[PDB]
């Protein structure tokens, strides 16, 4: 179910797509990744029905 | 007085102590003429705003 | 007992200079041992990293911690880094302190500012003392 | 830039399950899998976390439990890490109300029904 959420979430980011990254690494980039809430209100907003 | 632990997280094997109620006083501590009795919920009490 | 002053990336070498105070009483005051460890901007990772470390590389009894961060969550970090010790903790300087409401349930820390009830209490003193 | 995604079980079998997950995905770029442990004493838990999955480009985290009886804390020091950055990740067993709050955790996305809302089931 999960993993179906997050797909129907993929081809969905490919419309606004503006995070440019998720920050990895440790040190460094400590700075909120400025679309990590936008994106949660997406995936949160995933609307399947087969599972 | 109790001793700093080993480790932050290998003394966890061997965390065997007495239950700490440390609150139970360090909440209420006051001195320097100042007072600062604190609150049991976790802030404090007498706040300067 | 060991107790440090932690510097998250600031221009605060006020607190280089601070620390240099007087208040020896009577009281057991066995081995006030400061330390005065700063870095960079750096992340919680490495923020535990070297918190529990150097908590392991003298001696430590109590912790005590500032930093200049917006209120998002190093607070939350150091409450569940309380825990796994049995230790206090008492931000300062509240950019690292914008409290939070509930508690783990053994955990020693405490932070400074003001309980929300308290803010109304003093919001409604306010509109007392104005007749309106 | 093809999406990765690590869990943690001991059915690592469910990477494949991924695999399957991704050919139903492309179905209705590509996404990719990865996986990572578990381990008792969970201050090194966070280190595993940030060593295994923040090493790469993450956007959704998985874990379940624990089936040992404890339950009572054993997803918290994952949901702060990944709480910094705001790293969106995926609630599976556990069902306390604690982990529900938009203030004290931004990192939740429950799957489950926790008890609370079991109530109203008695209205
Ligand atoms: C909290 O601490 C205070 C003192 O800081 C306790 O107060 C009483 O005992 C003190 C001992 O010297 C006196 O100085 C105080 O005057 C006395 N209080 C009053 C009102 O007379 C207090 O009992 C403590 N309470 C708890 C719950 O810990």
């Amino acid at each position: 179910d999960a993993v179906g959420v997050v797909a129907q979430a993929v081809h969905e980011l490919l419309e606004k797509e503006n995070i440019t990254d998720p920050p990895r690494g440790c040190v460094g980039n400590t700075n909120i990744w400025k679309t990590g809430p936008l994106f949660k209100r997406v995936l949160m907003s995933s609307k399947y029905a087969d599972g | 007085i109790p001793e700093p632990k080993s480790s932050c997280y290998n003394t966890h094997e061997k965390r065997i102590y007495q239950s700490n109620m440390l609150n139970r006083y360090l909440i209420n501590v006051t001195f320097e003429g100042r007072d600062l009795s604190f609150s049991e919920d976790g802030y404090q009490m007498h706040p300067k705003l | 007992i060991g107790i440090a002053v932690i510097l998250v990336g600031t221009s605060d070498e006020v607190a280089i200079k601070d620390a240099h105070e007087k208040d020896d009483f009577h009281h057991l005051s066995v081995v006030p041992r400061v330390e005065l460890v700063a870095m960079n901007e750096t992340d919680p990772k490495s923020i535990i990293t070297r918190i529990c470390d150097l908590m392991s590389d003298r001696k430590i009894q109590g912790v005590v911690f500032a930093d200049d961060t917006d209120q998002e969550a190093i607070a939350q970090i150091l409450d569940f880094i309380s825990a796994q010790t049995l230790t206090p903790i008492l931000g300062i300087h509240g950019g690292s302190s914008m409290i939070m409401a509930d508690k783990d349930e053994s955990s020693m820390f405490f932070q400074f500012g003001p309980s929300i009830e308290q803010q109304a209490s003093v919001m409604l003193n306010i509109m007392e003392e104005y007749d309106w | 830039k093809i999406v990765n995604i690590g869990a943690v079980l001991s059915t690592r079998k469910h990477e494949q399950m991924f695999r399957e997950a991704v050919n139903q995905a492309n179905k209705r770029i590509q996404l990719q899998a990865t996986s990572v442990t578990h381990k008792p004493n969970a201050i090194q838990m966070a280190l595993s976390v940030c060593e295994d999955l923040i090493s790469s480009q993450v956007y959704a985290i998985l874990v379940s439990h624990p089936p040992t009886p404890n339950d009572h804390f054993t997803p918290t020091p994952v949901s702060y890490t990944a709480g910094f950055y705001r790293i969106p990740v995926l609630g599976l067993t556990t069902r306390m109300s604690i982990y529900s709050d938009k203030s004290i955790h931004l990192s939740f996305l429950r799957t489950v029904p926790p008890y609370s809302h079991q109530s109203s089931v008695w209205f």
